[PDB]
């Protein structure tokens, strides 16, 4: 079961519903497409990658790699994470 | 309140750094004061002599970001069985994306300039609210 | 072994995982469930290379250590509108702005 997350520039990211529910803000916007007028695709792609990362490595003994964030996207990604509470 | 128990019973431990960070081990001494110990580069290990009931935690030596040891905050050496050392697997937590974003922004912007950043006031507070051992010790208590 | 992928066409991006041992055709079944187009109306790509239905994702270079959760590999997707297939077109993501002075 999937949901669609739409970036400010029209990119449609399709992710598992349980992954998107990681964000309390997205849960509330769903309770199944969400438009984000302030989050451009280069930020929302990363957000979706964090869901995959979090779900894969939460409660796991296998060594955990660093979640990578280019300096260029860090400020915008911070603002998005604050908004999405994740 | 949070302090090492003065048991005097030796306990050997392997500090194993399976994180990509430089690791600062911190022993909480008998009056609850944090004592910093020598650092471990990424992927390295040290066999060290501690004691049963002593308290340890582990941080990033540069930033003081929190790290996990055997999947939790605190490590307490236990009884050695068959003369085998106790393993202390030091790993990265799964940080929240926000806390991770804050780390990276802290690493690029000098604390003088946090206010120049074009962001809401509460994020400037979040940036200045550095990971700090004293703050975490209060929480755990 | 799980591999983590972004399946991409135009401004559409699907995040999902599959087994290294799973086939290209099986990935089209996954796409079918999500976008409602059958395998015979889909072409899948690694970079510019068309993928054959019977090959495993592993054989086609999607391995657990390159197609990671935090940095998934990209699989290109093209649809057949009626008689003939469209060309592979993946819209790039937006450009980040200049680093502020302080950064
Ligand atoms: C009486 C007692 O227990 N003491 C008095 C010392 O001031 C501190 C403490 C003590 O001996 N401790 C506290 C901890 O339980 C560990 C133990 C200790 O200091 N062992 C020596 C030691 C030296 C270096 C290191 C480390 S940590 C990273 N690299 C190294 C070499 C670990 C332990």
């Amino acid at each position: 079961m999937y949901v669609k997350l739409i970036s400010s520039d029209g990119h449609e990211f399709i992710v598992k519903r349980e992954h998107a529910l990681t964000s309390g803000t997205i849960k509330a916007m769903l309770s199944n497409e969400v438009n984000f007028r302030e989050i451009p695709s280069h930020v929302l792609s990363k957000v979706c990658m964090y869901f995959t990362y979090k779900v894969r490595y939460t409660n796991s003994s296998t060594e955990i790699p660093e979640f990578p964030i280019a300096p260029e996207i860090a400020l915008e990604l911070l603002m998005a994470a604050n908004f999405l509470d994740c | 309140v949070l302090r090492s128990v003065n048991s005097r019973e030796p306990s050997q431990v392997i500090f194993c750094n399976r994180s990509p960070r430089v690791v600062l081990p911190v022993w909480l001494n008998f009056d609850g004061e944090p004592q910093p110990y020598p650092t471990l580069p990424p992927g390295t290990g040290r066999r060290i002599h501690s004691y049963r009931g002593h308290l340890w935690l582990f941080r990033d030596a540069g930033t003081h970001d929190g790290l996990l040891v055997n999947q939790t905050e605190l490590f307490v050496p236990s009884l050695n069985v068959d003369g085998q050392p106790i393993f202390a697997n030091i790993t990265l937590p799964v940080y929240t994306l926000k806390e991770r974003c804050l780390q990276v922004v802290r690493s690029l912007v000098k604390p003088e300039n946090y206010r120049r950043l074009d962001i809401v006031r509460s994020l400037y507070e979040d940036l200045e609210d550095h990971p700090n051992v004293q703050k975490d010790l209060e929480r755990l208590t | 072994m799980d591999v983590f992928l972004m399946i991409r066409r135009h401004k559409t991006t699907i995040f999902t995982d599959a087994k290294e041992s799973s086939t290209v055709f099986e990935l089209k079944r996954i796409v079918e469930g999500i976008l409602k187009r059958p395998p015979d109306e889909q072409r899948l790509y690694k970079d510019d290379q068309l993928l054959d239905d019977g090959k495993t994702l592993g054989e086609c270079g999607f391995t657990s250590q390159t197609a990671r959760p935090q940095a998934p590999a990209t699989v290109g997707l093209a649809f057949r509108a009626d008689d003939t297939f469209e060309a592979l077109c993946i819209e790039p993501f937006s450009s980040p702005p200049e680093l502020p002075d302080v950064m």
